[PDB]
């Protein structure tokens, strides 16, 4: 029915199990926390559940893009608090939305390599505030560095003739560096694929109640409940709010306005969350008597032209690794995509649809092929769960063996769009 | 001189002392021979323009002996003696014609500070372990060596005050910027020897360069207070201002003593009666009212609870097999978390388990705060505190109970309960696992029975509140093992709590002597005595808390469940007032939280100056009168007191108390038993072991009630005897 | 030799951008701006076609908020590729090696066969306010939205120095040194060898790895900063920069604040030969590792030499090369003692004996960190690239580059000459 089976030289590789925060909305009730403080949590629901021996973790590695200057190296601080080794040394990752990605591919790397049998992925981010200033914090400093006994007082004076055509400055982030907003390119990716508006509130609407009953029917199992200071205690997330299809056309857009598509429903959200996940080699995993989710199978990471087409991740990504493991669309039964916009799938669709598109920039003989929107995000995705850039990327391979499982089937296809014009697409084999 | 050692180097000199167990470095008459010694060596030698004087021994610089404190005590003055020559000593120091500097690694506690007090330069290593203070007011004595003088004119006369009247030990870097110590010195890590050893060394050569500069002269470079401290500290130049020092001050110890205690009250005046005199005054005034105290009733009887303390800080059975490594709390309530905090931080692994999420949090809340305020403190870090509460895995089911090496039950008293609980967990258990019951009135015996391996069931009766109390108090059974008693008294000592054993009862030791005192306080509220008018006969007689407000704060209700579960099992001896006034309360609406004359302001349980509106109408209504010699307010006091300590002396007798010592701590420690007298065991040995007994016949036959003094009580009385000595 | 079946993997040149001293030339750059310096220096240099690199990786600690995955943004200025992915990797000091590591992680994978290691790091902060940017994260009861901030507010300001467990970088070495007992005198030593060693080596016109870069502001630079060695008899007048005043640790014998960048290509040597590229040296075995950041943070080297070293299956004779991380005089001194101790080894490190103390002649030849500068998680790659230079211009075969890090980490790594 399908080509299956794995590498034979190269030793297997496996996720044991994993885990991650409830995704809450930001500003919620992760409001009062530090970024390395759900990665703790996330580490130590992990260390948990899966009961790992603190000693064996020999490499742990953490996703995240908006820094928390304290915490430089995000990874290793979390590491500390949660209870993980001294020994055992750990490294932070930034990659954009596939932060988290990039947290277990670095790792799984380590483990083919032969470098380790046992590391821990994941990730971690915390939509709280990162604003800063330049000139003030300029002027700033130069008011440290110590003079003879006190006379560094002249230092200000040429000070106080700076602030006199604008008082100070005082910037931070939302755009992009290569100028554009990450949700104003969906408006225009979608345009691009002619992605209509009642299209996008459709799906979007999809993911949400879609959610909502895999949560109550409890198949969201990656999430350990997390007890805050301040809160009482959290266990679900916070995205699940599906509308009526009526509902969301009777909104405004949001990021090409008046004439847009994308709204503020039929896009995802700011989100705070953190994911952790124990990767270990087959050998070991049944040796330590575990029963592995799935094998890390194929993966691939790719790149596009920022300005006009940064969220078409998947749709070069899908087949460059679905070939060089060597299947297609229909060895694949179970789908996890990255919800970014509702725009942005049913776009990144209509372009892996095109045999043009593929002819053309793709570069290729015949088209991608339109994933079957059946086994597509069954269990809701990004746009109606969250989005905690570098936290995110987990939550995905993690619901797609657990998909395998609990729906039955051996080959996930998990891909994603991602900021700085990239993307991620993985093969995950599911295990007897 | 297996005490004092000698070395030099270049020309400073380099004492180190040690004493010969090694365990801690304290003030023999000997060791002060062979330093007298081994000073007038360096003192006299043309070769020695300096020296240093550091403690080998890891654990501490010095603690000060209790040795000869009491033993070579024989008259009044051969105490104030010794204080005279000890205070010769460090004057020598003092006015020393070559520079000393005090190298304080550990503990530098009473005599050792007075000394490093004396020396030029005093310089401690930045360690928890290392504490500065003058606890001497603790053993209701106060510092015999200079320490009334120095200490007020090195640190401020406020400071030096606190210092030695609560006798707070201070943290290393709060010494440093107090001014008690001049230079501070972290510890370091990892070398070629082990971190002490090496740690020891460095400071050595530091304290040597700083010795050598002294002795060169060159020491102009010293800090800046400030503007508060420039202000504040010349304000107490003025001598009128300095009285209303002595005064604010006496005043507070005064209310806050009741006036019980006499130390505290003497060291306000040596202090003053030498800085306001002259520093020969002082010290002289100092020598003797030191010696003075030392006679008191109230130092002998702190010396005892010291003492006990230290004994019952000690693992009586010796380490045991299985060491707990995880531990299991099961109710998290406020006993619950209070005993998960106190083991968590300790770095053990502990489960805390409830039934419904949101107890399972308000639990996991109060162990966070916990430890968050500790922070605030300076006590632990931001990351430690985080850290610490990782290894506080809470549930709701018993997910991890699999590997449980202990489990502790902390649930409400009800039998039936804690059985269905030892049950459940039971089956779940190791069989090593050791499972203990925080239980007041119901016996391990009655909840041990269900238990499908006794042996390993055992007793841990805690305090409240557990995050900040120190007694635990813990039950054996006939059945209980002695390794499941031995590893659940090294858990409560790693907890860090004093720890008295005692033999199952029904209503042990503490609970049980509590109960008769109970009684009487509801029979002279309802012989027309109020709480106002008990609260202060009480408190005022050296009690932490008013007999009244005692209950109204530990449970009306929870009064009953014991009054007359406990007054059933016994009922005879502890039949004092009518439990239907009491009953009166719960029925009619009343709790210690709200309405009973115990209340406070807003929804922040905030402020007192009120008691309660009604609790009068519904007392008048059933309230006996008076008697003639047992009305006194003298009489009302030993009333509860001989109850109390009859019981208690009983305990003793029965065989339920192991020692005295014990039975004092807990008394003291646990009920609030007035630590001047000593301890409900002291208190016969000083008070009187027959006039305690005729004032207690006098609360027997003249007040018609079997409450008449037991065998060992009356053993002692007939005979001319004591517990303790 | 080397291993067998497992792919071999070599490096055919490396780069970096002068190592400037914080606030001197590079001061109005943003630390994107110093990567993409790097990678034209290199993609020039290098003369590597844009379109074969499959995979860029850079190292940095301190982010710039606007540019979160610096490697990406730097790569796309620079000239590579779109197609050619990148991400940022952050560890601490050894940030830049992490770098080469994922990298090289991803060639023996088979995951691609070219890629460009490398990391950045400019040293002129950026500190925020913790709250006075959060009654600020709200953007006719409008108006009276902020008096409820305006209750009482009192911001100020942010953090950044010390370390996430308490204690700052040098304040550890100088009790680090203290330790191991290292003199005072033992460090202004050394320390007055790596300036001397560097400028030397400078002159010489060794530091190759150095590719000139024309600023905006500035003339253009060429040169490092940190050449500036003293007499002893100076180095010893200082006072003390970490613990005062008996310190041991001082201004100069510590490092400095440095701006700066490296890169570095990456590739397997079935391409870099069918490439036609005469490689540099392989990148054999590697090794990383972590301690205790209380007590023993600057012991990288210590704990991590000898896992690769014996992983390999080398000792410290069959080395004729060291080139370690100058973050302290103190720090190498000091690591130089626990490594030839068989006391430390037996206790901590577990083993039978001792490390072995590395000839101190072979160490650090064209002087280090403490001399040129330490531009966090750029500073991992000058190493290699300076090891495998030396291998080289000086002779020899198996080099071996080790350094210790913040967050109580540490990296080894061997370098195998190229013929």
């Amino acid at each position: 029915t399908k080509k299956t089976l794995a590498k034979p030289n190269i030793r297997n590789v496996v996720v044991v199990d994993g885990v991650r925060t409830p995704f809450l909305l930001s500003g919620t009730s992760y409001k009062d926390l530090m970024p390395h403080d759900l990665a703790r949590a996330a580490l130590t629901g992990l260390l948990h559940r899966t009961s790992v021996p603190k000693e064996v973790v020999d490499y742990i590695i953490f996703g995240t893009v908006i820094q928390e200057v304290k915490t430089s190296n995000v990874a290793r601080e979390a590491a500390l608090g949660a209870g993980f080794s001294d020994k055992t040394p750990a490294h932070t990752v930034t990659m954009a939305c596939i932060s988290a990605n990039q947290a277990m591919t670095t790792g799984v790397g380590l483990i083919a390599s032969g470098q380790c049998d046992v590391i821990v992925a994941g990730g971690v981010e915390l939509m709280s505030d990162v604003p800063i200033r330049h000139s003030r914090k300029m002027r700033k400093l130069m008011l440290d560095l110590n003079k003879a006994k006190s006379m560094g007082q002249r230092l200000s004076l040429i000070s106080k003739f700076r602030f006199n055509f604008l008082a100070p400055e005082l910037p931070a982030v939302s755009e992009f560096s290569t100028s554009e907003t990450m949700g104003h390119s969906a408006d225009r990716l979608a345009a691009a694929f002619a992605v209509s508006r009642l299209e996008q509130d459709e799906y979007a609407l999809r993911s949400h109640s879609l959610a909502k009953k895999a949560q109550d029917e409890g198949l969201l199992s990656d999430v350990v409940p997390f007890k805050v200071p301040g809160k009482d205690t959290v266990t679900k997330d916070n995205g699940i709010r599906p509308s009526s299809l009526e509902q969301m056309a009777k909104l405004k857009p949001a990021f090409i306005k008046p004439y847009g598509t994308v709204t503020a429903a039929n896009s995802s959200f700011l989100t705070d969350g953190a994911s952790a996940m124990l990767i270990m080699a087959e050998e070991k995993a049944l040796a330590m008597g575990y029963k592995p989710k799935a094998y890390l199978r194929d993966f691939m990471y790719v790149s596009q032209d920022p300005k006009d087409q940064l969220l078409l991740g998947p749709t070069y990504a899908t087949p460059k690794v679905l070939e060089k493991a060597g299947l297609t669309m229909n060895d694949i039964d179970a789908f996890e995509f990255h919800e970014a916009f509702s725009g942005q799938i049913l776009a990144n669709f209509k372009a892996m649809d095109s045999d043009w598109f593929a002819e053309n920039y793709m570069g290729r003989k015949t088209k991608v092929g339109l994933p079957p929107l059946e086994k597509f995000n069954n269990w809701g995705g990004s746009l109606s769960l969250g989005h905690p850039f570098g936290a995110t990327g987990c939550r995905l391979v993690m619901a797609a063996a657990n998909r395998l499982r609990k729906e039955g089937g051996q080959y996930g296809l998990v891909a994603a769009c991602a900021a700085g014009g990239q993307g991620h697409a993985m093969i995950v084999e599911a295990y007897p | 001189r297996t005490h004092i050692n000698y070395g030099v180097k270049g020309d400073v000199a380099v004492v180190r002392i040690n004493s010969p167990n090694s365990k801690v470095n304290t003030l023999s008459k000997e060791l002060h021979s062979e330093f007298s010694e081994v000073m007038n060596e360096i003192w006299a030698s043309d070769q020695i323009r300096s020296a240093v004087l550091i403690s080998s021994k890891p654990g501490c610089f010095i603690a000060g002996a209790d040795i000869n404190m009491l033993a070579a005590c024989k008259t009044l003055q051969e105490v104030t003696q010794l204080s005279q020559e000890a205070q010769r000593i460090v004057e020598k120091l003092e006015k020393s014609t070559k520079p000393i500097v005090a190298a304080i690694n550990g503990s530098c506690l009473g005599g050792g500070l007075e000394v490093a007090i004396s020396c030029q330069y005093r310089i401690a290593t930045k360690d928890r372990k290392t504490v500065l203070g003058t606890p001497e007011v603790l053993l209701g004595a106060l510092p015999g060596a200079g320490g009334t003088q120095r200490l007020p004119k090195m640190v401020g006369v406020p400071a030096a005050l606190d210092m030695m009247l609560t006798g707070r030990s201070i943290r290393a870097d709060r010494a440093k910027k107090m001014g008690l110590v001049d230079q501070l010195v972290e510890p370091l890590g990892p070398g070629l020897k082990p971190p002490e050893e090496r740690t020891i060394e460095y400071l050595e050569e530091v304290a040597i360069t700083f010795a050598k500069g002294l002795a060169d002269k060159k020491i102009s470079p010293k800090r800046d207070k400030g503007l508060v401290e420039k202000l504040t500290a010349y304000a107490m130049t003025i001598p009128f201002v300095r009285q209303q020092v002595y005064k604010k001050v006496e005043e507070k110890v005064r209310k806050q003593t009741k006036g019980l205690y006499p130390a505290p009250l003497k060291i306000i005046d040596v202090v003053k009666t030498g800085i306001e005199q002259g520093s020969d005054a002082g010290y002289l005034c100092e020598s003797q009212k030191f010696g003075e105290l030392v006679m008191t009733k109230e130092s002998k009887a702190l010396m005892g609870l010291y003492h006990g303390q230290v004994l019952c800080k000690k693992n009586k059975f010796g380490a045991p097999q299985k060491d707990v490594k995880h531990l299991a709390i099961l109710g998290a309530g406020l006993m619950g978390a209070g005993i998960a905090q106190v083991s968590v931080d300790k770095g053990l692994k502990t489960i805390l388990k409830d039934a419904t999420l949101t107890a399972l949090d308000r639990g996991q809340q109060q162990v966070f705060k916990g430890l968050n305020d500790k922070v605030k403190k300076k006590a632990l870090t931001s990351f430690e505190r985080d850290s610490i509460f990782s290894n506080l895995t809470g549930q709701l089911d018993y997910q991890g109970f699999e590997k449980a090496d202990m489990v502790i039950e902390a649930v409400f008293e009800d039998l039936s309960l804690k059985h269905r609980v030892l049950k459940e967990v039971e089956a779940v258990i190791p069989d090593h696992c050791i499972f203990a019951s925080n239980t007041s009135a119901l016996p391990i015996s009655e909840i041990a029975a269900v238990s499908k391996r006794p042996e390993k069931v055992i007793g841990m009766h805690y305090f409240s509140p557990v995050d900040k109390m120190q007694l635990l108090e813990i039950i054996t059974t006939e059945k209980t093992s002695k390794d499941t008693s031995a590893s659940a008294v090294a858990v409560g000592l790693k907890q860090g709590k004093v720890i008295i054993v005692v033999k199952d009862g029904p209503g042990f030791y503490t609970t049980r002597c509590l109960a008769p005192m109970m009684s009487e306080v509801i029979r002279i509220l309802q012989e027309g005595v109020d709480p106002k008018k008990l609260d202060s006969l009480t408190t005022s007689f050296g009690f932490p808390v008013g007999a009244a407000t005692l209950v109204d704060e530990v449970g009306v209700d929870v009064a009953k469940h014991v009054a007359e579960d406990l007054g059933k099992v016994f009922g005879e001896r502890f039949g004092g007032g009518n439990p239907e006034l009491l009953t009166q309360m719960v029925s009619k609406g009343f709790l210690g939280r709200k309405s009973g004359k115990g209340f406070y302001i807003y929804q922040e349980g905030v402020k007192r100056k009120d008691l309660n509106s009604d609790m009068d109408s519904i007392l008048a209504s059933l309230k006996l009168p008076p008697k003639s010699e047992v009305s006194s307010d003298e009489d009302i006091q030993f009333r509860l007191v001989t109850r109390f300590v009859n019981e208690a002396v009983m305990c003793l007798q029965e065989g339920i108390l192991a020692t005295p010592a014990e039975g004092d701590i807990g008394a003291v420690f646990g009920l609030g038993f007035p630590p001047c007298l000593g301890g409900p065991f002291r208190f016969v040995d000083l008070y009187g072991a027959q006039k305690i007994v005729d004032r207690l016949k006098k609360y027997e036959a003249a007040y018609g009630k079997q409450f008449t003094p037991c065998q060992l009580l009356a053993d002692h009385a007939n005979s001319p005897n004591k517990k303790f000595y």
